């Protein structure tokens, strides 16, 4: 149900193998066994990156399916993640949660951090697990970035990537941003590369 | 009847390790001028080192020279390019900047210095006139005229005498002359240990505090950092071989506060 | 202990987050400064607030404090985008145009059906 | 007129040896004026003296006592107390020497001397001027004879299976006429 | 060079023995108990009595002229404890403090392979 141009462009595959997204953790859960292809024999698994591309194509379609672009909310507490979600929220107009996500923000309308979304993106479902479980109370889909040993409960359309390195998380946020702006209509030509480089999303500590 | 050992180096930058390990008589037969930073001299606190510094000040051969700020900025840019700025001290950066300024003044230019790591040296301007592999400098029975010709060469105009492996790698990245503190021969290659990611294959130096990095700087793999021996050639300049939790920062701050409280308790026990 | 009240602390916090630059280390200028900007009902309370703003001008000149200042917040508004590298680590020239890729990910490339400048590297244990 | 002693390094404590050795050696080398040489291969530490050092023959025995203390779990603040004082000595004792216990009885006796979050251990260091390290089957108490003697009475109460409340009552009784005198 | 002695320290809970002779246990040279040095019965095994007793043993060894000495220390052994008490440790501190040369320090405690029944019964022995 997609045109043939939507697939892996080889410069994006060079970009993916440049950011070491295909490297992962050492434990493989029962749920995420099809994302692994095989194991490099030290204990490091390598992941099917075509699945990551087409899975973020799904996540881009979920984000484009919402009518109000301010109703999607990005969640972050990792050190790379705040910069990544503030760039994503700057570029698509989402509402970012940087640093400590406030408890009682998805119920409890009294608090000024009460935002009700219809769609939630999470950097990892272990450190930001509280936004996952508070979104499990008020009926919210959550599309997430899960590793090979992330908790796989309470997520749907989860994107396998590497949350450990700053390269992969900044790139995968950049690719979600460029996929949804190429799908909304802000960049008409599918052939044209996006004008902003992916290193804008990258974290530096001075 | 000792032979008149002529100095093969016009000026040598001396660190605190070569000043503490060797006397002025050991460095008298190798270098003609002695230059050092004032902060390195102020950092000396040993009694025998203070006696040797008093003997050198009575001799007057040591020159207390502070490095320039522009050379300090160039050295800091080179250390940020090579990634050695996190382990190198400010005194080491000032000593490298003073060595770079002395090499710029002695050779009348920066043609022998590399601005970036891996950059080829500008050899077109040369015709206008412990784990250290020091092999190739032995077996050179040079005469007095040969020693004067070698001291007149621009390669032996400036030398950096130091014991810091990060400073030695920064000088090898800057293609600077490195001399042994006990032997006095020119260093050709240096072998040091570096942290290598087992998956991302990223190269980082050893830690200054000695603490093992639980997470890699680029890979993020738990246990992905491994001790890898790396060799650096002075001619080529090529080195040949989670943490995002706030509780991790709290544990690091608690470890630092525990180290500070232990240092305060040790100072109170010593002074009590 | 002479812990100051929360009204003086909060008024000084507001007047230093908003009215930074004309306040200085001199309490005597700050007295008629907070007279001319703030409507405080008593001489005692405005003396408390002016002395506290003088003390926070004393420790603000040594370094940054957790509260809001404008002249830093423009600077972390270009900290977000000023350090873009001309060549990133994801570009080809940092690996001389050919990637450092093991045999299994090259098998991923030749199985998925793409053409890519890969150098196979043999790794073990 | 040199003298060297040989001592054994446990495997369980050689990693805090290489962690805090930089805090171990310069107080004794500066203040107590000795010479230390390692043998990391053969688990041996060479504590040597020289006529170029100060003439103090008993501090060589004291230095062997510091490394004998560090052999059995002991931290560095008790080494500072052993630097400053002379009445403070070391002891080992066995769980099986009071009562023949086996397995889970041994585990419950170790739990009784340990306690919830080490609180009965805390109550026995603070009220008696003693310091507590628990091994698998060895108990270790530092200090002087009036201090360690009531520590003996407490620990042979506790390892006999007496409840820790009676230990607390007898502990504050003996602490009360300890600090009373 | 010098002459070495063969020293024995026997550390019970209630006294200490500092007892030394020459090689192979020929004839005993110095001989003290904890009871003879402090007449208080509560202080038979005190470290004060231990150091004064070992000081008198050191005076005996100095007047017979033995300078070096080899020491082994022990508890009662057997069904009772294995490592010596602190009276032995204070005795070691005293003999090192005395200026007498020390040769070797070891622990010849008589250790069973497999012991017999102790003198407490099932319940326990200490208090």
């Amino acid at each position: 149900s997609l045109p043939a141009t939507f697939d892996l462009t080889p410069e994006d595959a060079q970009l993916l193998l440049a950011a070491n997204t295909h490297l992962g953790a050492r434990n493989v859960q029962v749920h995420q066994e099809p994302y692994v292809f095989n194991a490099r024999p030290d204990g490091v698994h390598v992941i099917n990156v075509g699945k990551t591309w087409e899975k973020l194509v799904l996540a881009a379609r979920i984000i484009a399916a919402i009518p109000n672009p301010e109703d999607v909310v990005a969640i972050s507490s990792r050190t790379f993640g705040q910069r990544a979600v503030l760039k994503f929220a700057a570029h698509t107009g989402a509402t970012p949660i940087a640093g400590r996500f406030t408890p009682g923000s998805f119920t409890n309308y009294i608090t000024r951090s009460f935002k009700e979304p219809r769609l939630v993106i999470v950097t990892d479902p272990r450190s930001d697990a509280q936004a996952i479980k508070e979104a499990s109370y008020v009926n919210i889909p959550v599309i997430a970035l899960t590793d090979l040993d992330s908790p796989s409960e309470f997520v749907d359309v989860a994107i396998p990537c590497n949350n450990r390195g700053k390269h992969s998380i900044g790139l995968i946020w950049y690719l979600l941003a460029r996929e949804v702006l190429r799908l909304r209509g802000a960049l008409v030509d599918r052939t044209q590369p996006w004008s902003i480089m992916p290193d804008l999303y990258f974290y530096r500590f001075p | 009847m000792t032979e008149n050992q002529t100095a093969h180096v016009r000026a040598l930058i001396l660190d605190a390790t070569p000043l503490i390990t060797q006397s002025y008589t050991h460095y008298q037969n190798y270098a003609q001028s002695f230059y050092t930073t004032p902060t390195v001299f102020q950092e000396i606190k040993d009694a025998q080192a203070r006696k040797n510094l008093e003997i050198w000040q009575s001799l007057g051969t040591l020159k207390l020279v502070h490095p320039s700020e522009n050379s300090i900025a160039k050295v800091s840019t080179f250390a940020k390019l090579t990634g050695d700025y996190s382990v190198l001290s400010a005194n080491d950066l000032h000593i490298l900047a003073l060595t770079y300024e002395l090499e710029i003044k002695l050779n009348n230019g920066d043609w022998r210095l590399r601005k970036k790591p891996g950059d080829a040296l500008d050899a077109s301007k040369a015709d206008v006139g412990s784990g250290e592999d020091t092999t190739g400098s032995l077996g050179v029975e040079a005469s007095e005229e040969d020693r004067h010709v070698a001291l007149n060469r621009p390669e032996n105009q400036v030398a950096l005498a130091t014991g810091d492996f990060a400073v030695q790698n920064v000088a090898l990245q800057m293609n600077l002359n490195l001399m042994n503190f006990m032997s006095g021969l020119k260093i050709k290659r240096i072998r040091n240990y570096m942290l290598r990611c087992h998956a991302c294959f990223k190269i980082f130096p050893l830690p200054k505090d000695g603490k093992p990095k639980h997470f890699c700087a680029s890979c993020g793999g738990q246990g992905t950092l491994l001790r890898c021996a790396v060799s650096v050639d002075s001619r080529t300049g090529n080195v040949t071989p989670r943490e995002d939790q706030k509780e991790y920062e709290k544990v690091i701050k608690q470890e630092e506060w525990t180290r500070r409280h232990n240092e305060k308790i040790l100072n109170n026990w010593i002074g009590g | 202990g002479r812990v100051r009240t929360k009204t003086v602390k909060r008024a000084s916090k507001a007047l230093i987050e908003r009215y930074y630059p004309k306040l200085t280390l001199d309490f005597q200028t700050n007295k008629r400064l907070c007279d001319e900007i703030a409507t405080i009902q008593s001489k005692r309370l405005r003396n408390k607030i002016a002395g506290y703003t003088t003390h926070l001008m004393k420790r603000i000149q040594k370094g940054p404090v957790r509260g809001i200042s404008f002249k830093l917040q423009e600077e972390e508004r270009e900290r977000k985008d000023q350090y873009v590298p001309e060549v990133s680590a994801l570009d080809l020239s940092r690996s001389n145009g050919v990637l450092n890729v093991d045999n299994q990910t090259s098998d991923l490339v030749k199985s998925l059906g793409l053409k890519l400048p890969l150098s196979v590297i043999n790794v073990s244990a | 007129k040199f003298e060297s002693r040989k001592i054994m390094v446990p495997p369980h404590r050689m990693t805090p040896l290489r962690n805090s050795w930089t805090k171990i050696y310069p107080p004794l080398v500066e203040h107590l004026k000795l010479q230390v040489r390692m043998n990391l291969k053969t688990k041996s530490v060479e504590l040597r003296t020289n006529p170029k050092f100060t003439t103090d023959p008993g501090a060589l025995q004291k230095g062997a006592d510091f490394i004998k203390a560090f052999t059995l779990g002991f931290d560095l603040d008790d080494s500072i107390a052993l630097l400053r004082l002379d009445d403070l000595y070391i002891e080992t004792f066995e769980v099986k020497d009071v009562k023949t216990l086996t397995g889970d009885h041994l585990s419950r006796a170790i739990g009784r001397i340990a306690g919830k979050d080490g609180k009965t251990k805390f109550a026995i260091e603070n009220a008696t001027r003693t310091r507590i390290v628990l091994a698998d089957s060895k108990i270790h108490i530092l200090g002087g004879f009036t201090h360690i003697r009531m520590a003996r009475e407490s620990v042979v109460s506790l390892i006999l299976g007496s409840p820790p409340g009676k230990v607390y009552g007898n502990l504050r009784t003996v602490a009360s006429r300890l600090k009373e005198r | 060079s010098q002459v070495f002695g063969v020293a024995r320290i026997y550390a019970s809970f209630n006294d200490t023995f500092v007892h030394v002779t020459d090689l192979s246990g020929k004839e005993t040279i110095a001989r003290v108990t904890g009871g003879m040095k402090v007449k208080a019965d509560r202080d038979e095994s005190s470290p004060y009595a231990a150091m004064l007793a070992a000081q008198d043993v050191a005076a005996k060894c100095k007047e017979v002229g033995i300078t070096a000495v080899h020491v082994k220390i022990r508890a009662t052994g057997g069904t009772r404890t294995k490592t010596p008490g602190p009276g032995g440790q204070a005795a070691l501190r005293a003999l090192a403090r005395s200026g007498l040369r020390i040769g070797r320090i070891e622990d010849v405690t008589p250790v069973p392979s497999d012991s017999t029944r102790k003198k407490g019964g099932r319940r326990g022995r200490r208090l």
